[PDB]
């Protein structure tokens, strides 16, 4: 219930060669909503976004520490992060607190720096790697989002259809959930651009 | 251990400190580093000594590193001390970024480095880091700003400064040919080429002998660009053309 | 793990390390401080102006609180760390007392830090002499001088660094009660004291003044130029 | 200098002069001799009487480090006391960790390793003491190990440490100590220690003697007094 | 360098402690006299320049309401020991609801004294012996008391002692003019006249610091007016 | 005659002007200080360590001065130099072998044990605050898939696999004998290996040693536990070599 | 164990670390080694000159791997090489544990350089008396790095440490091509080794490791002598 | 030379120069003569003062109700060891509820003083302790030299000019044991008297004693309370 203390919903699927990642925007205590413009998808690279769900404080702290170590590594090494390396590093970060786990289940989405092959993965509060080709979801909306994705997702999607599918997924998974929603932010990472969009969702 | 200690962290009878003096002398015979400021950016000119044909030279820069998102550095002296210093600087800069969610000001990071270097000279019984550091960067409070630090732990803010051989001649050239407040990127680059050609007259200006870096502020974003070999060749050609024109007019 | 006794008693009980720290202080830059009846003024010789240099970073006069400031003479880096530690002590006192800091207490704990470094293992004392200016709760001006040996004493006026003895011997004869009544006379006295040290007189010199809890500010270069002109006017009429 | 200042450095040839000086400091001390026989191990140590105001049995060079192990020492006596304390601590640890009294062989090996441990670092100096340990067991019999200040432990049918050690060794060679009787060997030890003692060099002197063996039920003990006067009388007669 | 901090002399004494005593004779001159009506402490300020404030030049410090101390030598090093003595006295008061005896304070100060080294204890410890001679004047259940604390740790209870630049000679003259049945007024007069005679410079109220401890009154330090009142007769 | 020293270059193990470590190279002659020669050989299926037993005095129990130490059941060792250093290295080798046995579930290979001992010796050489253990250890064992093995560490730490080597005062003469023997004969059986091992000491040192004047340990592939030869086997090998 | 807290390595009046110069002299006095780069891999070669044949030259190895894609050779003191390679192995394993990806050769060389610098600036220890020639393959690229006892590092297309090292460097420069193959790299390495072997090289006396996209692998004496026969 | 600047060095003659300096310092200390009888043990020490004005600082420390010590040498080290011994005595009384025997106390302090003889940069405690105590085995007198070596003794004299006192003790050791408490303390006082030259006097105002007996707890007597003991004393020999 600690991961549902603030609520959350994050997803990421794959297109033909592009990636769509989306998250809810509601932030607040278990009862009341404080802010409807909260950011939950953060850039770990030019072609790599990460979504975090769970306890908001743990979300922010994990994001800050991950950005810390990621920037340190990329300055020491001189190349943009590889998505597999970022996923392994964040999984190790979560595992370092095995007895003090961050109540967060993150997802990592983006493209290969050179191949542009779509990559998506998920973790848990301990940091279990979970690489699934079709889609990964996390948060309090887990069941609704899994049910949506396992029917709305198809392989080899164009960016526009990919955006439509993920937008419908978020809209129809948060409208049936009480501790999430109130606006959805969607990022579409294509080969040569990224599109950030806010869905016209029900604010309550 | 009394007889066999090196006691490098004590005073001297005349009040100086031999270890930092020797470090400064070693830096003096070490490679050449130059830092300058322009109205739209700051430029770095670093000279690489080991230029054997066996080098893979795959690295973007040898003595020039990137401390953080909006600040670059140039090292002078021992390159391993340079590497450990640079990654410590990156670590603490990212620490400030984590703690405050704001890019670390250049003065902050230079002050922290000078603190740790002075402490390392103060005690510990170890030989001090014999590397001079020349930092450039952009910040919210002062924008383009560059500092020169010393192994003794002292730092200073300069519009333009150089370290290495013929440091006095280089700073004299800057004082003679730097237009304060009216130095554009092109004229600053030309002055940097002049210094690189003059402060190291032996083994006259060569493309692979030096590396050139620039730091600018475009669209509220700090861009650090390392000039390629073709760029350095263009600088050499421009310097030769301007020197020939000046001599012909003379 | 580094615990070699650096500061030890030489023959006749002379702390040669303390003498070497004093030598480093003397070889350092020139700084003076006067404690006027209403204000406190610090003057530091900005020797080797070395144009194209941002003098803000090398300013040897740093304020500790809204009512406390110091100017050093000696090692710049040891000065910087001691200034950081003095900022720490002032803030800790303000937290634990929720009252304005006391200049004498600040100087005393800096002296205690210096004496701990003299008495510690594997450490050498801070080769800096510090002139600490400030004002108490009642607005009483305070001027204290501490040395690397750890001894701190309150002075009406004194000097540290290069030519410190000559400047203080000049001041002890040029210091009168009526000569520090107003800010103009105090500034002129400090400028004429530093004139014998600085060759430029107006451009290789920096002045800082603190009033009775009135947000101390550094004297403007134009003010320095016009006050050097004023002291030259006094010289030509005298 | 440089080759004799600390135990952490070799000579240009590869010698340890600090250990050699420790050997000198243990040689110039008073003599201490230990003889093992088929049914006991005896120790006779020579005590220098600085003044007659001292007690008999003062500043003993004989220590009882285990329930069945003695310790005859020579050299720096405070160092000997510290080494005896370490030996009894090791015996206590072995008894706690294994439930039975430590054998003399392993005790001597561990103590020699400990001694050699403080002959490697400049932060310490080699022990200025050599010591002989004797013990008895039902399955092992009488055992006697001599340990150098360097840290070398060997079994000895009979050993002597001190100034007149070599003379004590040489004259006692006529004794076939490996199958002798402890009671008469006590008298022979009194004899040898009297002859090897230099009355001119040390006018005032005293003897501390003890044995451990089967006659002691396998527990270290001092000589009973009556046997002490009897051995003293035999030694006086042997002085001739 | 070469010689350590725990090295003796061929005759069997620490030459570092001898150097500390030499520094003691380099310190400021201080005089302390104990009588049946209290104890008095005096010291010469050694004013370098008139610009130096006499207020900050005070060699006499209050350990407790009934104890005063006079320091000579490394005055910077003496304040740490003074703070330790005061905190230990207050700890004793906190533990036993009584004022700590002067003798116990002196013994504790000796315990803190001569505790230093390179690698002998926790690294955050002393490296050199204290180079300050102390005169602990106080009043307790045993009446007025005066203790000479030598930097060697050889604490001494003495009726009257003069230390500093002019320790010897002046102490003998003080003893010659000292008796076993002198009043507090006689004690302060004698100490003042001896200090004035041994002054290296013309002394006044701005050249000496005077303080006293009485059986009835607490530790009181003589202000300028009373200093002039007592010095005008001398 | 002006016995000058170049500061601390010749006093503690620091880099000398000639690119050498003086206290490391003093350990080579510190091996010679023991006055004892230890030579070891391996056959096609056996490894034999033959070492002369010094008896400076009968008054010590010569049955308890045996210098052959069993690190494990199947590993035996002999050392040269300071005897206390030898005992310390034997104890350390036993500790490391037992630790490997517990942490890895099988008996330590002889090469890895020698490598660990050499690393510890290098730890002494690297540090400038400890005596660099001027003692040399030679160990034997039987290894599956590789056969009998003999390994030798050193205070310097540079070890190597070898058919046969020696450590002691006359290690160079034993080296020369091993050269001539390997250039003369190659095929070795157990009895030939032990005869050559005895012949090495006999030819190099030329003592005509008594049976009680040596201590010999062997490892064979019939009972790989390290076993020490007693007087009977020593006399048998002596008379076999004599005839 | 106390541990000296004063750095044995100190700055000379000229600022030169003369102790590091003596370490480099010890490296030069050690067994020579060479390294060379090809357009699609790296080849490391070195000689193991032991005493008379009583030593089992097969038992000991000089070329050592760190990972499946990184190997290295040294010139200098074997005792220092063992601990240094063991620490490098630990660093590579730790990096693989943290990031679940193979160590890049540049990062591993940076870590080794940091370790060497820590040794040089710390107290109570001696500078390493070896020079490492490190070969590595990552991201479909070859890498060869020179690392000195001073703690610095460089990316060198060809290198030669040990005795006659300057002459070896010049010979490599004369016989180095920008776009050579692995076969040409092996030919050049063996030619340089035999030009500076001083004593009629043998397949046992030469041990060579090759690093390419397939990984790092040490050449056994069979193909070793095969290449020596093909090169003559 | 270099054999006298450290404690961990070995002299070629087989000695430690720091230990020699400590054993010279203990002799350079003030005079102290201790002795015992069959039932009682008494320490007699003359308290030196830096000047006539000083009050002759006490040299006899009260370590336990049944055990007492007298110091000769470094006062701070003596005080530290006295605190350490009294801590041991209180620990024994707290644990086993028995007075800690004198012999074991002296062995423990010897073991404690052995460690500085080996530790690097650690100086020996340059003070000698004359320990007078009573336990179940009668009175005991011990002398712990700064050399970390203790000596059990019937009567020992320490400090400068102690040869005359040592000769007196050797002469009258045959009769120390059987004399009563007053004769014993008189013999000790006469030994201390013979320690000093003829011109100086054994004044009551600079001599102190510490005595422990079969029924008497260890008590220290000063100038006023040593006057009855200073009755009928013969003039200086």
């Amino acid at each position: 219930s600690i991961m549902s203390y603030n609520g959350g919903a994050v997803m990421a699927m794959k297109g033909k060669n592009c990636v769509a990642i989306a998250a809810d925007r509601r932030f607040g205590i278990q009862a009341q909503m404080v802010t409807t413009d909260f950011q939950k998808i953060f850039p770990m690279g030019d072609r790599l976004y990460i979504g975090l769900a769970g306890l908001a404080t743990d979300v922010q702290t994990v994001a800050q520490r991950l950005k810390f170590r990621l920037n340190l590594y990329e300055l020491k090494e001189g190349r943009q992060i590889k998505p597999y390396t970022l996923m392994s590093m964040v999984a190790n970060l979560l595992y370092e607190k095995r007895f003090g786990p961050y109540y967060t289940e993150p997802v990592i989405a983006g493209l290969d720096p050179k191949t542009f092959k779509p990559f998506i993965c998920s973790l848990d509060l301990i940091g279990c790697p979970m690489v699934t080709d079709d889609f990964v979801v996390s948060g309090t909306c887990a069941e609704q989002m899994y049910g949506m994705c396992e029917s709305l997702w198809e392989p080899n999607m164009d960016p526009d259809h990919l955006f439509e599918t993920i937008s419908q997924a978020m809209l129809n998974a948060v409208d049936r959930d009480a501790v999430s929603g109130m606006g959805v932010i969607v990022h579409i990472i294509e080969k040569d651009k990224i599109t950030t969009r806010t869905l016209k969702a029900r604010m309550d | 251990s009394r007889r066999y200690d090196s006691r490098t962290t004590i005073f001297s009878p005349e009040g100086r400190l031999y270890q930092v003096e020797y470090a400064m002398e070693a830096i003096g015979h070490a490679g050449t580093c130059l830092g300058i400021l322009a109205n739209d950016g700051v430029l770095l000119a670093a000279e690489r000594r080991n230029i054997h044909k066996l080098l893979d030279e795959v690295f973007f820069s040898e003595k020039i590193y990137k401390l953080n998102e909006d600040m670059a550095c140039s090292v002078a002296g021992i390159t391993s001390d340079a590497n450990v210093l640079t990654n410590e600087l990156r670590l603490i800069a990212q620490r400030y970024l984590l703690q405050y969610q704001e890019p670390i000001p250049c003065e902050q990071l230079v002050t922290a480095l000078c603190d740790i270097k002075q402490a390392y000279t103060q005690f510990g019984g170890k030989r001090p880091f014999g590397v001079s550091l020349l930092y450039i960067g952009w910040d919210k409070h002062y924008g383009f700003q560059l500092y020169q630090s010393d192994p003794s732990g002292n730092y200073g803010g300069w519009k333009a400064t150089c370290i290495g051989n013929n440091s006095a001649a280089a700073v004299s050239m800057l004082k003679q040919d730097y237009k304060e407040g009216e130095m554009t990127l092109k004229s600053a680059l030309a002055l940097a080429i002049k210094v690189l050609n003059k402060t190291m007259d032996v083994s006259k200006l060569s493309a692979e002998k030096v590396e050139i870096a620039t730091l600018t502020r475009e669209n509220g974003k700090t861009v650090i660009r390392v000039l390629k070999q073709k760029e350095v060749e263009q600088l050499i050609k421009k310097h030769e053309e301007e020197e020939a024109k000046a001599e012909r007019e003379k | 793990s580094y615990d070699r006794a650096i500061t030890v008693f030489s023959p006749d009980g002379h702390l040669f390390q303390v003498e070497y720290a004093q030598e480093a202080v003397k070889k350092g830059s020139t700084a003076v401080g006067v404690r006027g009846r209403d204000i406190v003024v610090l003057g530091v010789e900005k020797k080797s102006v070395a144009k194209l240099q941002d003098e803000r970073t090398v300013r040897k006069i740093c304020a500790l609180d809204d009512n406390v400031c110091m100017a050093f003479a000696g090692l710049t880096a040891d000065a910087r760390i001691v200034i950081n530690r003095a900022r720490v002590e002032c803030q800790s006192h303000r937290l634990t007392v929720e009252d304005p800091v006391t200049v004498e207490y600040i100087t005393r704990y800096i002296a205690s830090l210096k004496q701990r470094y003299t008495q510690s293992n594997g450490r050498r004392p801070f080769g800096i002499s510090a002139l600490i200016v400030g004002f108490d709760f009642d607005g009483t001006p305070r001027l204290y001088q501490t040395d690397p040996s750890g001894t701190y004493h309150a002075w009406k006026a004194n000097a540290i660094g290069r030519g410190a003895k000559s400047v203080r011997e000049f001041l002890e004869k040029n210091y009168t009660d009526e000569a520090i009544e107003t800010d103009d006379l105090t500034i002129k006295l400090v400028i004429k004291a530093l004139l014998e040290v600085v060759q430029s007189g107006g451009k290789n010199i920096e002045l800082a003044v603190m009033r009775r809890d009135q947000s101390l500010k550094i004297l403007n270069p134009e003010e320095i130029e016009k006050y050097v002109a004023e002291i030259e006017k006094e010289k030509e009429e005298n | 200098t440089g080759y004799d200042l600390s135990a952490s450095t070799f000579s240009p040839d590869g010698r340890v002069f600090q250990v050699e000086y420790a050997m000198k400091a243990v040689e110039n001390s008073s003599t201490a001799i230990g003889i093992r026989c088929k049914d006991g191990v005896v120790f006779g140590v020579e005590k220098l009487v600085l003044s007659k105001l001292y007690e008999e049995g003062s500043n003993k060079r004989l220590f009882n480090v285990d329930r069945h192990v003695g310790m005859a020492v020579a050299g720096l006596l405070a160092d000997a006391r510290s080494l005896a304390d370490i030996a009894r601590e090791e015996a206590s640890n072995f008894r706690s960790n294994f439930g039975y009294n430590i054998p003399l062989k392993h005790l001597a090996d561990r103590v020699a390793m400990y001694v050699h441990a403080y002959t490697l670092y400049s932060a310490v100096r080699p022990f200025g003491c050599s010591f002989m340990l004797g013990s008895y067991s039902v399955n092992d019999g009488a055992q006697l190990y001599m340990i150098d200040p360097s840290g070398v432990s060997y079994g000895y049918w009979g050993c002597a440490i001190g100034k007149a050690r070599q003379a004590a060794k040489t004259e006692i060679e006529k004794l076939q100590m490996k199958e002798m009787t402890c009671r008469d060997i006590v008298k022979e030890v009194a004899k040898i220690i009297y002859i090897v003692h230099d009355e001119v060099k040390d006018k005032a002197f005293e003897l501390e003697l003890s044995w451990v063996g089967e006659l002691t039920n396998g527990r270290h003990e001092i000589v009973p007094k009556d046997i002490r006067e009897e051995a003293e009388k035999y030694a006086k007669e042997s002085l001739k | 360098y070469d010689r350590g901090v725990n090295t003796f002399s061929p005759e069997g004494r620490l030459f570092q402690v001898e150097y500390a005593i030499e520094a003691i004779k380099l310190g400021s001159t201080a005089i302390g006299i104990q009588t049946s009506e209290g104890v008095c402490l005096a010291v010469e300020k050694r004013i370098t320049s008139p610009l130096m404030e006499p207020s900050s030049i005070e060699k006499i410090v209050e350990i407790d309401a009934h104890i005063g101390c006079a320091m000579s030598g490394l005055i910077a090093d003496a304040k740490t020991l003074i703070d330790k003595a005061r905190v230990e006295t207050q700890n004793h008061w906190f533990t036993y609801n009584e004022t700590m005896t002067v003798e116990s304070v002196t013994q504790a100060v000796s315990n803190l004294a001569l505790q230093f080294g390179e690698e002998d204890a926790d690294p955050g410890a002393m490296s050199r012996p204290f180079g300050v001679a102390l005169l602990f004047g106080g009043v307790d259940e045993k009446g007025p008391q005066l203790f000479h604390m030598d930097p060697s740790g050889t604490f001494v209870q003495c009726d009257a002692r003069a230390i500093g630049s002019a320790s010897e000679g002046a102490q003998s003259s003080l003893q010659e003019v000292y008796h076993k049945s002198m009043t507090l007024k006689e004690a302060i007069k004698s100490s003042l006249i001896i200090l004035k005679q041994v002054m290296e410079e013309k002394l006044n109220a701005t050249n000496i610091e005077l303080a006293t401890v009485q059986p009835g009154q607490n530790f009181h330090m003589f202000t300028k007016e009373e200093l002039e009142e007592v010095i005008k007769d001398i | 005659s002006r016995g000058s020293s170049a500061g601390f270059d010749r006093h503690i193990t620091i880099f000398s002007p000639e690119g050498r470590l003086y206290q490391v190279e003093y350990a080579f002659k510190a091996i010679n200080q023991g006055g004892l020669t230890s030579v070891a050989v391996r056959g096609k299926d056996c490894a034999v360590i033959v070492t002369q037993k010094k008896v400076p005095d009968k008054l010590l129990d010569s049955s308890t001065v045996t210098h052959l130490f069993k690190i494990t059941e199947n590993i035996g060792c002999v050392m040269t130099g300071m005897t206390a250093d030898s005992r310390s290295q034997v104890q350390r080798a036993r500790y490391e072998a037992a630790n490997w046995k517990y942490k890895y579930g099988y008996e330590i290979p002889v090469d890895m044990l020698c490598k660990r001992i050499a690393d510890i010796s290098q730890v002494y050489t690297q540090n400038a605050e400890m005596r660099p253990l001027g003692c040399c250890m030679i160990l034997i064992g039987i290894d599956e898939e590789q056969g009998p093995q003999v390994y030798k560490c050193d205070p310097a730490g540079y070890y190597c696999g070898f058919k046969a080597t020696a450590a002691g005062v006359k290690q160079t003469e034993s080296t020369s004998f091993l050269e001539k023997k390997v250039k003369k004969k190659f095929d070795w059986t157990f009895e030939q290996t032990v005869e050559t091992a005895i012949t090495c000491l006999s030819t190099v040192l030329s003592i005509d040693f008594k049976p009680s004047e040596i201590e010999v340990g062997v490892v064979t592939v019939e009972n790989p536990k390290f076993r020490i030869l007693t007087e009977a086997e020593i006399d048998a090998h002596l008379v076999a070599l004599a005839e | 164990e106390r541990g000296y807290s004063f750095s044995l390595t100190t700055f000379s009046p000229s600022g030169k670390l003369v102790q590091i110069e003596y370490a480099l002299a010890a490296v030069a006095g050690g067994a020579p080694s060479v390294g060379i780069k090809a357009a699609n891999g790296v080849v490391l070669a070195t000689e193991k000159k032991q005493k008379s044949i009583l030593y089992d030259e097969r038992s000991v190895h000089k070329v050592e791997p760190i990972t499946k894609h990184i190997g290295l050779v040294y010139s200098g003191m074997g005792p220092d090489y063992r601990v240094l390679v063991h620490r490098a192995r630990k660093l590579a394993q730790q990096y693989y544990l943290v990031y679940q990806e193979p160590i890049p050769t540049a990062q591993l060389v940076q870590r080794v350089a940091s370790v060497m610098q820590e040794y040089t600036q710390s107290g109570g220890v001696r500078p390493f008396g070896v020079s490492l020639l490190i070969c590595g393959w990552n991201e479909g690229r070859p890498y060869l790095f020179q690392s000195d006892p001073s703690g610095a590092y460089f990316a060198w297309k060809a290198t030669a440490m040990g005795k006659n090292y300057v002459n070896g460097k010049t010979f490599l420069e004369k016989r180095y091509n920008e776009d050579l193959e692995l076969e040409d790299a092996i030919h050049t390495a063996i030619l340089t080794l035999k030009e500076s072997f001083e004593g009629q090289m043998t397949e046992d006396n030469i041990e060579v490791g090759i690093c390419n996209e397939a990984g790092f692998r040490r050449l056994t004496p069979t193909e070793v002598k095969d290449y020596l026969a093909a090169i003559a | 030379n270099q054999y006298d600047n450290d404690v961990t060095v070995w002299s070629p003659q087989g000695r430690i120069h720091q230990i020699e300096y400590a054993m010279e310092a203990v002799k350079q200390g003030s005079a102290t003569v201790g002795l015992k009888s069959k039932t009682h043990a008494v320490l007699v020490a003359l308290k030196r003062a830096q000047s006539e004005l000083a009050a002759h600082q006490k040299k006899i420390l009260h370590v336990d109700n049944h055990i007492g010590i007298s110091i000769a040498g470094l006062t701070a080290d003596a005080r530290l060891l006295c605190n350490f011994m009294r801590q041991e005595c209180l620990d024994s009384r707290f644990v086993f509820d028995r007075p800690l025997p004198v012999s074991r106390l002296v062995s423990l302090i010897g073991s404690k003083t052995q460690i500085p003889t080996q530790r690097y940069g650690r100086r020996p405690y340059g003070v000698g302790l004359l320990i007078a105590g009573y336990d179940d085995m009668g009175p005991h007198i011990f002398q712990t030299c700064p050399s970390a070596n203790y000596f059990d003794c019937r009567a020992m004299s320490i400090g400068a000019r102690s040869q005359s006192a040592r000769t007196y003790l050797e002469r009258h050791m045959s009769e120390f044991m059987e004399c009563n408490l007053n004769e014993l303390v008189k013999h000790g006082l006469r030994a201390l008297r013979e320690t000093l030259p003829a011109e100086q006097d054994l004044t009551t105002k600079n001599v102190s004693i510490g005595i422990v007996g079969k029924d008497l707890e260890f008590t220290i007597y000063d100038d006023d309370d040593v006057s009855p003991f200073l009755e009928g004393l013969e003039e200086r020999p």
